[PDB]
């Protein structure tokens, strides 16, 4: 028998249907020759990966694997999902059938087609996959990543990674929009070089064979002439690089407005219109326009229930088409709940788009955000259908929860956090996920004291034992047996952390690597804290004065290192103990 | 200004 392995993100309806088999040494392969190309291109890769051969000619004996789209006149695929059926699914839904020697994908369209390989391919252990039926599809309809923070823009080879990664995770959206990339807006107006082109080319066409829309942005706002004949001659320069993206295969676009100094809304708007009519809607195999408007946080658009002048005016006069983007409470914010999606939804007169900030770091870049989506309301597909994040410069990292992310707008009402969490690490890290936990653990909580503040809080089981000490303690109770599983806990640290700078491959140690040196140096000094702890409850003073210069060695490491973890746990218990 | 989305 064989169990369903770690899946993401999580099929809508999935059920097990019998004992599982083998997939045979070599296969008959139906329907490929009229199935979605990328579809065909994901399995054959897959296949030649594994070491399963397609057969030329039929093989009773062999597994049979029937592929294609509902619009595909086939059927021997009708005839194997033995009635199932993807017609009755949403865009990119797919049927997955496996039982008695024979594997039947139908996308509902050929993104469908390709997911449902997706899905497959998640399934298949050594070739053995269970025997299922699968019906699936997506929650949030766009569904990705915005690169569009400030720092060191993604390199080529991080961004040809990160597209593979989306589509094996039914991820279709990714936004090209670094800040820090002078021809997407200190030099907007500027032509890329050719080389610089030849990159997006390549970048074009990995999206395309993985499924990936992707969007190109752009962000004139810094000094965009709005009237007259400069006006003309800016509104044309938009045009001319949206042009020579077209022309290379691009099919998403985005203009943004967010953080400059200009709050002209009704020009703003009126750009995005012009260009709306005179570029999307004319070349007409071009997704809907993508905006970020100059107030995009509820604090800055809304006031005492009321829409700003800014926000008032920009929905006013946006072209109902267009995808307007919003960050939610604010900029990055601990949670959006139904109700804050309800009320900008509601001065849009529209679905919204979610640009969610996190992982982001660029804003305190000491610390790695690691954690899962969280504070994201269950039912927030009511007033969004376009959601993505926006990642940090460590593309690497990321995967932990731009992985939660494909789950969350995939199957939203199903979305657990913490499982989702759990699942990332252990599909990303194999033999290392364990430890990875216990460093990760650490690192989920963003929090720049003023502005910022959103994720999971930090190893929450330990800040709770770590409570109950000190009320152990204050209470005058028996702490013996919390403060030996406390031993425990900070060794494992040390233990984990150390196991990870061994064994991680240097494309994750490169960007970790600081982060786990500080969480060795906290554990440290949270085991010399309990030491000194003991030695006050053992009225011996010599143990406590050298267990107090030991942690307080430990805290001034990590206070004035660059990287920063568990400030409010591993760290604040140091703190604690001092006083 | 800008460096990151500090608020005005
Ligand atoms: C402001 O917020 C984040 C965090 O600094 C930044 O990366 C992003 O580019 C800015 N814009 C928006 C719309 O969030």
């Amino acid at each position: 028998q064989v169990l369903v392995p770690n899946l993401n993100p999580t099929p809508e309806n999935l059920e097990v249907v019998g004992d599982g088999f083998k997939i045979t040494s070599s296969i008959n392969l139906v329907g490929e020759e009229e199935a979605d190309e990328n579809a065909v291109n994901a399995l054959r890769e897959f296949l030649t990966a594994n070491n399963i051969e397609i057969n030329s000619e039929n093989d009773p004996n062999s597994t049979t694997l029937i592929i294609g789209e509902v619009d595909d006149d086939i059927p021997e695929l009708d005839e194997a999902l033995n009635g199932t059926t993807a017609e009755n699914l949403k865009e990119e839904g797919y049927a997955l059938v496996s039982n008695d020697g024979k594997i039947a994908i139908e996308g509902k369209d050929g993104d469908g087609t390709f997911y449902g390989v997706q899905t497959f391919k998640q399934l298949v252990k050594e070739s053995n996959i269970p025997e299922v039926n699968i019906t699936d599809y997506p929650t949030v309809s766009a569904r990705g990543i915005v690169e569009g923070f400030y720092g060191t823009p993604w390199t080529h080879q991080d961004r040809l990674d990160q597209i593979k990664f989306y589509g094996e995770n039914k991820l279709n959206t990714y936004i090209y929009a670094p800040k820090d990339d002078p021809y997407h807006r200190e030099k907007w107006r500027e032509p890329y070089p050719e080389s610089e082109m030849q990159r997006m080319q390549e970048l074009i066409n990995a999206s395309a064979e993985n499924k990936v829309d992707f969007v190109f942005g752009i962000s004139p706002g810094i000094d965009i002439r709005f009237d007259g004949d400069a006006g003309e001659e800016d509104f044309n320069h938009l045009i001319t690089k949206a042009e020579s993206l077209y022309d290379m295969g691009v099919r998403s676009f985005a203009i943004y407005w967010d953080n400059i100094q200009d709050k002209s809304a009704a020009k703003h708007a009126q750009v995005l219109n012009r260009f709306n009519e005179e570029f999307v809607k004319a070349k007409g195999d071009v997704k809907p326009l993508i905006t970020v408007p100059t107030e995009y946080d509820t604090g800055a658009m809304v006031s005492n229930g009321q829409p700003r002048a800014y926000t008032r005016i920009f929905a006013e006069t946006v072209d109902p088409s267009i995808e307007v983007m919003w960050t939610g409470p604010g900029v990055v914010t601990n949670e959006i709940p139904l109700s804050d999606a309800q009320l900008i939804s509601g001065i849009y007169d529209r679905n919204m788009a979610v640009w969610w900030n996190y992982p982001v770091t660029d804003y305190f870049k000491g610390k790695l955000a690691l954690g899962p989506m969280h504070g994201l309301d269950k039912g927030l597909n009511q007033y969004v259908d376009f959601f993505t994040v926006n990642p940090m410069e460590h593309a690497e990292l990321s995967k932990i929860s731009i992985h939660t992310a494909a789950d969350y707008s995939w199957n939203m009402d199903n979305y657990d956090y913490d499982k989702a969490w759990n699942r990332a690490i252990d599909m990303l890290y194999g033999d290392l996920a364990e430890d990875m936990k216990v460093f990760a653990n650490h690192s989920t909580r963003m929090d720049n004291k003023t502005w910022a503040k959103s994720g999971r809080e930090d190893a929450p089981e330990l800040r709770a034992k770590m409570d109950e000490l000190w009320n152990k303690l204050s209470s005058k109770e028996d702490a013996s047996a919390l403060i030996e599983e406390l031993y425990g806990e900070f060794a494992r640290m040390e233990e984990a952390c150390n196991n990870l700078k061994a064994n991680l491959p240097e494309v994750a140690l490169e960007e970790c690597s600081r982060q786990l040196d500080e969480l060795i140096t906290l554990a440290q000094g949270d085991k010399a804290s309990l030491d000194m702890i003991v030695a006050q409850l053992n009225e011996d003073t010599e143990a406590y004065e050298s267990a107090k210069e030991i942690a307080q060695n430990k805290l001034n490491t990590a206070l004035s290192s660059f990287a920063v973890i568990s400030e409010k746990v591993a760290q604040s218990f140091i703190q604690e103990a001092l006083s | 200004l800008w460096v990151d989305s500090t608020p005005p």
